[PDB]
C-alpha cells in the first residue's frame, strides 16, 4: 500500500526524477496532529457508528429484516454488521495514510462483483455507507448532535478551529464517496 | 511500501483492528522526524548530480582496473551506466527520506540487485565504495542539521548492508 | 503485549529485518507521546479507588434492578466483585497508559470477557455504563492536561468498543 | 513479547497493583534518543560486525576451517554467518525494546539443545558472541578503531557525553551475556 | 512428458499397432553421442548465453531500462534474466529428450496469458529468444566467433563431421521457434 | 512416461537444474542398452500375433473351466476380448522395449487393471499364466540374443509383479 | 549426493518402486562413462597442487589490484587462503569425476558460496578467472584422453556457471 | 544418500584430500554388469520372494494367524506383506548403489522403536528377513530349487561363472544382516 508520501515518490519515479517540491508534504505534516485527532474520532466511536448506520439503513428499509431480506435471518444481520465494520476500518486506514490505495486494493477491488454474486443489495450498502460518512464528518468536526446520539453522545475536546478541520472532513467524505462510487 | 504508517496499518489489518493508541503514537514519530529527513531530502534533491559524481569518481579512483578493456568502466556506455547506477541509488535514498522508510530502496533498488550484477559480472565492491564514500563524506552542521545527516547516513548504511 | 516498539519488532522479525529508519521513527513517537500518557497513568494510579468507585456507582445508578434479590449486585459478595471488576478495567487502562498500546487490556481484560459474563449471567450494559461514565467525567485541565485526557479517553473508548 | 514498560506492568500485575513510580519510566523516556542512537549504531554496522566476529572466531580457532571443522565446508561457513546475523538481530531487538523477552522467547529457547543435536561447538559460538559484545560496545560509544576496521571504519557523529552511554553499553552487553549463559 | 521414443509409441498406440520401423529408431540412437555433446555445449555456456541474450535485447531497445520499461527497476531486470534461464533450461531438456513435450507442458502452456497479465513485452522477449537460438546454433557447431565472445570464447573439442551436426542445429532451432510461437 | 531421459529430466526440473554430468551419463546407458531392447522390440513387433496367441492358449489350457457357460472364456466375444487383452499387454511390452522404461505398461496397462478386473469379475490368474508362459518360453539365441531376452523377460516379470 | 544411481534410487523411492529397466539402463551409463571420468580423476588427483597453482597465478595475474594493501590477496594469510580455495574447487571437481555427478561440488562448494564471498568482501571474478583458465588450459591426449577432458571441462564449466 | 563412489569421496573429504586409489572403484565397474543382473534377479522375483517369506514366517509361527497374533486380522496381514516389500525394496536399492546408506537412512533408522511402539514381533520380522536373504542368495546365483518354487520357478540365463557371483551374494547377505542386526 501507499501513503501520502509514497504516492508523491511513485509519481517522481514515473519520470525517474527526485521529489522536487516537498511544500505540500510539509503542510501535510503541519496538519499531522489534526489528522491523528480525525482518526481517533472515528476509531473511538466505531461501534456506535456501525450499529447506528446499519440500524439506520434498516429503519428506512424494513424489507431487509423480513422473509427474503438480506439482513434476515440473524446470520445475515451479523454478516452485514461485519461488512459495515470492515468498510469503516479500511476508510479509517486511508485517512491515517492520507491515500485511498489501502481501501482500493484491500476492500473495494472486486467488492461489487462479490455483492452481485451473493445477492447483497448495492443500494442498501450505499445507504449504510452514506450514514457512516455523515457520522464521520460530525465526529471529525466534534459537533455530533444530542438528537442523533442520546445517552451515547461523545465529545473529543480537540483544540477548536473555526473551519473545524473542513479539509480532513472533505478527504474522509472522499474515501466514503469512493466506496459509494465502487458499489453503484 | 514500508514506512511508519503502512507498517502499523499492515499490522492492524493482519489482526482485523482499527487504528489504536500505539498506531497514532507511531505516526507522531513521523510528525517529529519529518523535519530532519525532509531537510536531507531537499538538500539531496537539489544537489544529486554533484553528490553522485564525487561518489562515482571515488569508486573509480579506488579501482582503476575497471578502466581496462573488457572491465565494467572500460567504454563510455559502461561509464555513463555506472554513474547512472550511483545516481539511481542516491535517488532511491532521496525517496526513502521523503517516505521515512526503506520501501523505495527495498522494492526498486535491493530486490534483484544480487541477481543482476552476478549475471552481468558487475563487481559489488565499486558500488560499496561509492555509497561508502557518500556515507563518510557528510558532516553537520556544514552540509545539513545533525539529525538530517543521521537520516542520510542510515539509508546509505542500509544500502551498503544490502550489498555486504 | 501490543505497544509501539513490540509492533515494529514483530513486523521486522516476520520479514527477517534489523530495526530500520521507520522502526526508530515509530519509537520517537513513544518519546513524544509519553509525557501525555505517563501524566494520565500517574493521575489514574494515584486516585484509582475513587475513580472506579464513582464509575461503579454510576452503572448501579443507571441499573437499580441489579440491587433486587437474585440480580448481579444483590449481595455484599456481588457488590465487592462488581466494584473490583470496574477497578480491574481501570487498572488495565493505567497499564495501557504506561505501555502506550492496548496489550494489557487485550490480553488481561478483553480476551475471554464475553465467555465469562455469558457463563455467569453478568449483563454487559453495566460494564459499558461504568466505562462510559468514566469517559464522559474527565475534563482538562482540572483532572490532567488536555492531551493526557485524550489518551485516557481513547483507552476508555477502546474498552467500551470491545463490549459494544 | 515484553518491552521495558510492559515488563514493569507484569511486575505490578503480580500483586494486582497500579504501576506506582513512573519516574524510572520517565528516565527511560529521557534516555530514549540515545537508545535509538545505540540501535542505529548496531543495525547500521551489522554486516561488518557479523563478518568480523565470525572471521575473528576463526582467527582464534583454525580448527573450524580445517577437515572435520564446523565452519567447513562453504555450507557450514554460510550457516554460521547466518546464525551470527540471527543472534545479533535478536540482541538488537532486545536493546530497542529495553527487555530480553523477545531474545529469550524467539532465539535462546531450545538453542543449546539445537546446537547439541547438530554438533555446533559451544566454545566457538560463545567466542563469536564475545566479539559481537565488544564491537557493539565500541559502536554505541562511537569509538571504533581504524586498527580493527580499516577502510570499513564508521563514525555515527552522535552528541558525546562523558559516560558515552555507559548504561546502554552495560544493558546491550548483558543481552550478549544472556546468549552466552543460554549456550553454557 | 515424452521423449523421441515414447512419441513414436503414442503415435503407434493411436492405431493400436506395434512400433513398426525400429530400424529408424536405431539411427536416432547412433546420433546419441552427438546429442549429448549438443546438450553439453548449451548447458556449459548457459550463463554466458542468457546474459549476452538479455544484454542484446536491451542494447537494441534502451526503452526497457528507462522509467516505465519492463526491465526497470532492478526487480524487473532480475525477473527477465531469470525467465531467459528458465526458457533455455526447458529448451535444453527438450534437446536431451528429442521432443518438445516437456517444453510445451511445463514452460509454454499459459506463458502468453501470464505475460499479457504482467504486461511483459512480447517483442523484446522474442528478440532475447532469437539471440539464444543463434548462440545455441554456434555452440552445437562448435563455431562461436571471437567477435561475439571475446575472452569468454569456449571450444568443446568434439569429433568433427562435415555437416557439424546440422540436424541437431535444426532441431534445437525448432525448439527456440516453438517458444516464440507460444507467445502468439 | 517413465524412461531413462524423462526420469533424469523430472529430477533436474524438481531442483531447477540444467542437464548435468549424471543426466548425460544416464542417457549413455540408453545408447549402450538400446541394441538389446530394440532387437527384442523388432522380434516381438514382427511376431506379436503368434507370441500372444500361444500365451493366450497356455492360460486356457491351464484354466479350462473358463470355457464353461457363464465363465470369462465361454462365448466368442469373451474369447476374442481375452486374446485381445494378452495382445494388449504384449504390445505394451514392445512399447517398453522401444522406450527403455516401464512408462507405457504403467500408464496404459497397470493403472486401473485391478479395478477393471474386479468390476468385470475377470480372474487375475489367467492373465498371470499367459505372461508367465511368455516369460518361461523364450530362449537365446533361437528367439533373439541373450541380452534381448533379458530385456524381454524383465518386462514380462514386471507385468506379472503388477498382478502378484 | 547427486550421481547416476542416487538420482534413479531417489526417483524410484518417491514412487515406491523397485529398480526397473530405466534404472538398470541408467547405471550401464556409469559402467560406460566411468573409464573417462576415473581417468580424469586419477590425472587431477596426481597433480592437484600444480593444476591449482597455475589457475591461482592466472587469476592474480588478471587482477593485480588484489595485491594492494587491504585487498583479498594482499597478505601471506590471504594469499595462502586464495590458493587453498582454488585447490578446494579442483578437489571437489575430482570428487565429481569419481562420483559421476555434481553432488560433491553442489553440497560442499556451491551451497553457501555467495553468502560467504559477500560477507568477507571476496570478489567472484578471480574465482571465475581461476576456473576459466583451468577450463581453457587442458588438451587431449597430452593431459588425459579426449573423453576424460570432456568430463573435466564440463565440471569446470558447471563451477563457472554457479558463480556466473 | 551415498553410493560406493561417494562413500570413498566422504572418506577422502574427512582429510580434505583427493581420492587416491580408484583401483577398488575400477573393480566395482568391471563387476557392474553382474551387479545389474543381481538387482534384476531380486526385482523380477520380488512378489514371489515377499509372499513366500511371509508365508514361511507364518508356517513356522502359527500364533501369528490366530486371535491376538500380529498377522491377524486381514488389515495386519496386509501391513505385514507391505513391510516385507518395503524392506526388500531398500535392500535392493543398497545392492544397486553398493552402499548401506539408503537402507540405514530411509528404512532402519528408528525402525526397531517403531515396531516396539506397535508391538510388531522381532523374532518373526527377523525370520521373514532371513528367508528373503536365502531367496536372494539363490536368485543371485540363479540356483533356485524347484522343491521351494514348484510352478513359480524362474531362471535368469546370465553368463555362468564358477563362483556364481559369491562376492555379490555376500554383499546382498550383509545388507539383510544389517536389517536383522537393526531389529534384534
Ligand atoms: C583475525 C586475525 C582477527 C579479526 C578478524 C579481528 C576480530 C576482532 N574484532 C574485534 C573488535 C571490533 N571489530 C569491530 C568491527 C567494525 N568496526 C567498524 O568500524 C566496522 C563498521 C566494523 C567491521 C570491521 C569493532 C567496532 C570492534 C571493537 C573494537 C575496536 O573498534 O577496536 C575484536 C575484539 C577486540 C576487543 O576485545 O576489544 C576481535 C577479536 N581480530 C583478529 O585478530
Ligand atoms: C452513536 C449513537 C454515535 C453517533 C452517531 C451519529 N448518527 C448520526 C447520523 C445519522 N444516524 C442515522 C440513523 C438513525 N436515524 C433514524 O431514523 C434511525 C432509525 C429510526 C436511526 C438508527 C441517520 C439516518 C443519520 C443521518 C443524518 C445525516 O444524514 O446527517 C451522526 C451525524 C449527525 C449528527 O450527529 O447529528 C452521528 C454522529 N453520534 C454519537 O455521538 C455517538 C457516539
Ligand atoms: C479536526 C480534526 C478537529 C481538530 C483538531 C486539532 N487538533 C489540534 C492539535 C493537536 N492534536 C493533538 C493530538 C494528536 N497528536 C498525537 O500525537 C496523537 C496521538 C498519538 C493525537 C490524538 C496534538 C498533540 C495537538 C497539538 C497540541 C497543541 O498544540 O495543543 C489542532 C490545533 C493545531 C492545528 O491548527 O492543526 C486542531 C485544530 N480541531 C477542530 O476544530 C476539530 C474538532
Ligand atoms: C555436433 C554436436 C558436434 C559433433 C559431435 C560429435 N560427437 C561425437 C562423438 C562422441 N561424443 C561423445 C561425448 C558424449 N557421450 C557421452 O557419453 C557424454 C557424456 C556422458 C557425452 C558428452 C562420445 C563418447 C562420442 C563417441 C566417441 C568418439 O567418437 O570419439 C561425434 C561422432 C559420432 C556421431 O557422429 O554421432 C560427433 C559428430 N561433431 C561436430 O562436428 C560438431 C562440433
Ligand atoms: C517364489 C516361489 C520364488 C522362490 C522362493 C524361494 N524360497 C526359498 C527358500 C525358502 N522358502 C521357505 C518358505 C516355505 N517353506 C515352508 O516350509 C513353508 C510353509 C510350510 C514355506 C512358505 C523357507 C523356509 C525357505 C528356506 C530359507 C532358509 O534357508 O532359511 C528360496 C531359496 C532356497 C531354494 O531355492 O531352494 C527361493 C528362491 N523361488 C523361485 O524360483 C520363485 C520365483
Ligand atoms: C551373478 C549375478 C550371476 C552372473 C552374472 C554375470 N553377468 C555377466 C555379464 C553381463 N550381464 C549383463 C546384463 C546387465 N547389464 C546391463 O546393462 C543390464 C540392464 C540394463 C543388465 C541386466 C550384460 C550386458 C553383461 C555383459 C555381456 C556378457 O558378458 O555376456 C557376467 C560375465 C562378466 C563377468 O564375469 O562379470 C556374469 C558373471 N553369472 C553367474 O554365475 C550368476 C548367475
Ligand atoms: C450490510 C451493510 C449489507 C449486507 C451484507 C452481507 N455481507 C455478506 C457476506 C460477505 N460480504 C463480503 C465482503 C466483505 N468481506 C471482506 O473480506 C471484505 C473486505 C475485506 C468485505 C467488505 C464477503 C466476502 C462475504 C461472504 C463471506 C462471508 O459470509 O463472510 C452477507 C451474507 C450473505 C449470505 O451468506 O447469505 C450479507 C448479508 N446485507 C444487507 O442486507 C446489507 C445491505
Ligand atoms: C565537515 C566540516 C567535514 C568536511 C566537509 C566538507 N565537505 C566539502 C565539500 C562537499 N561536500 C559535498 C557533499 C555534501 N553536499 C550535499 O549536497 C550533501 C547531501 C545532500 C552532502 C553530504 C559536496 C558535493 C562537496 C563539494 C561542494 C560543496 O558542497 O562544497 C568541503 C569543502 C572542501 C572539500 O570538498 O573537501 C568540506 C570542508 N570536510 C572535513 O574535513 C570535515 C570532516
Ligand atoms: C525477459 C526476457 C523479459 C521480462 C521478464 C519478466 N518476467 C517477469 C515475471 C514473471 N515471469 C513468469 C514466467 C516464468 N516463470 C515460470 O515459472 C516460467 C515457466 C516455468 C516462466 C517462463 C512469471 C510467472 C512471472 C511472475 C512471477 C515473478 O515475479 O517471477 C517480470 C516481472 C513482472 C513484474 O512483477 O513486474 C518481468 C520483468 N521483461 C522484459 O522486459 C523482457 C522482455
Ligand atoms: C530354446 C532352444 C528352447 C526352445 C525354443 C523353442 N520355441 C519354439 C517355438 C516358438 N517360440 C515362440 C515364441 C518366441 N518367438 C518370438 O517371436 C518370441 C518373442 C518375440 C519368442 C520368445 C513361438 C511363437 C514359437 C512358435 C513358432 C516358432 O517355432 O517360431 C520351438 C519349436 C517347437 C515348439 O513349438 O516348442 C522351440 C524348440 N525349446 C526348447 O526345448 C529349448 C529349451
Ligand atoms: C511383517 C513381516 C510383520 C508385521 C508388520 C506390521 N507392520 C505394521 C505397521 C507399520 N509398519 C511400519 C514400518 C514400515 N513403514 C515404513 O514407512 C517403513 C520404512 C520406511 C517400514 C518398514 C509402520 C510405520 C507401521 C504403522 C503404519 C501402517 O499401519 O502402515 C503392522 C500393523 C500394526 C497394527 O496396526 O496393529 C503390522 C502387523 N506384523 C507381523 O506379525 C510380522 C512379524
Ligand atoms: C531463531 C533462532 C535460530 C538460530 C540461532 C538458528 C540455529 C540453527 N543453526 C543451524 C545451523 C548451523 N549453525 C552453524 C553455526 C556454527 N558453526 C560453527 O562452527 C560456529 C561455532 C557457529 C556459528 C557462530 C552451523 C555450521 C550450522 C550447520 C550445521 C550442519 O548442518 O552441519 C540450524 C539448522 C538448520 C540450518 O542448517 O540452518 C539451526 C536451527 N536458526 C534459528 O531459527
Ligand atoms: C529516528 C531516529 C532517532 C535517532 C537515531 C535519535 C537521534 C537523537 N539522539 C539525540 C541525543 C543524544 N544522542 C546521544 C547518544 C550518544 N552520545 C554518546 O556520547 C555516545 C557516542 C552515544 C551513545 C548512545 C546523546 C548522549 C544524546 C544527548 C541527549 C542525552 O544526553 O540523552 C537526539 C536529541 C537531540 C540532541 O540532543 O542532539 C536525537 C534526535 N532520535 C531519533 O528519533
Ligand atoms: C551491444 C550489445 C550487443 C550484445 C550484448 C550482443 C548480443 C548478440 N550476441 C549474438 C551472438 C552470439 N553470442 C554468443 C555468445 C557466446 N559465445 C561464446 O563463445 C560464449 C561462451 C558466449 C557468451 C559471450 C554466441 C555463441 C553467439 C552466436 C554467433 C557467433 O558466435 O558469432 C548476436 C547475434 C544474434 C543473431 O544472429 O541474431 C547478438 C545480437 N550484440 C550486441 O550488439
Amino acid at each position: 500500500m501507499l501513503d501520502a508520501f509514497s504516492r508523491a515518490v511513485v509519481q517522481a519515479d514515473a519520470s525517474t526524477s527526485v521529489v522536487g517540491d516537498v511544500s505540500a508534504l510539509k503542510q501535510f505534516i503541519a496538519q499531522g496532529n489534526r489528522r491523528l485527532d480525525a482518526v481517533n474520532a472515528i476509531a473511538s466511536n466505531a461501534s456506535c457508528m456501525v450499529s447506528d448506520a446499519i440500524a439506520g439503513m434498516i429503519c428506512e428499509n424494513q424489507g431487509l429484516i423480513q422473509a427474503g431480506g438480506n439482513c434476515y435471518p440473524n446470520r445475515r444481520m451479523a454478516a452485514c454488521l461485519r461488512d459495515g465494520e470492515i468498510i469503516l476500518r479500511y476508510v479509517t486506514y486511508a485517512l491515517l495514510a492520507g491515500d485511498a490505495s489501502v481501501l482500493d486494493d484491500r476492500c473495494l477491488n472486486g467488492l461489487k462483483e462479490t455483492y452481485a454474486a451473493l445477492g447483497v443489495p448495492t443500494t442498501s450498502t450505499v445507504r449504510a455507507v452514506q450514514i457512516m460518512k455523515a457520522q464521520a464528518a460530525a465526529h471529525i468536526k466534534d459537533t455530533p448532535s444530542e438528537a442523533r446520539a442520546g445517552a451515547k453522545l461523545r465529545k473529543m475536546g480537540s483544540p477548536v478551529v473555526e473551519d473545524r478541520c473542513s479539509s480532513l472532513v472533505a478527504e474522509a467524505s472522499s474515501y466514503f464517496d469512493r466506496v459509494i462510487a465502487a458499489l453503484s | 511500501m514500508k514506512s511508519v504508517v503502512t507498517t502499523v496499518i499492515a499490522a492492524a489489518d493482519a489482526a482485523g483492528r482499527f487504528p489504536s493508541s500505539s498506531d497514532l503514537e507511531s505516526v507522531q514519530g513521523s510528525i517529529q522526524r519529518s523535519a530532519a529527513r525532509l531537510e536531507a531530502a531537499e538538500k539531496l534533491g537539489a544537489n544529486l548530480d554533484n553528490v553522485a559524481q564525487e561518489a562515482y569518481n571515488a569508486c573509480i579512483q579506488k579501482y582503476p582496473y575497471l578502466n581496462n578493456a573488457g572491465e565494467a568502466n572500460s567504454n563510455d556506455t559502461y561509464k555513463a551506466k555506472c554513474l547512472r547506477d550511483v545516481k539511481h541509488y542516491m535517488r532511491l535514498i532521496q525517496y526513502c527520506l521523503v517516505v521515512g522508510g526503506t520501501g523505495p530502496l527495498d522494492e526498486w533498488g535491493i530486490a534483484g540487485q544480487r541477481e543482476v550484477y552476478r549475471a552481468l559480472s558487475l563487481p559489488t565492491a565499486p558500488y560499496v565504495e561509492a555509497l561508502s564514500f557518500a556515507r563518510n563524506r557528510g558532516c553537520a552542521p556544514r552540509d545539513m542539521s545533525a539529525q538530517a545527516l543521521v537520516e542520510y547516513n542510515a539509508l546509505l548504511d542500509y544500502a551498503i548492508n544490502s550489498l555486504s
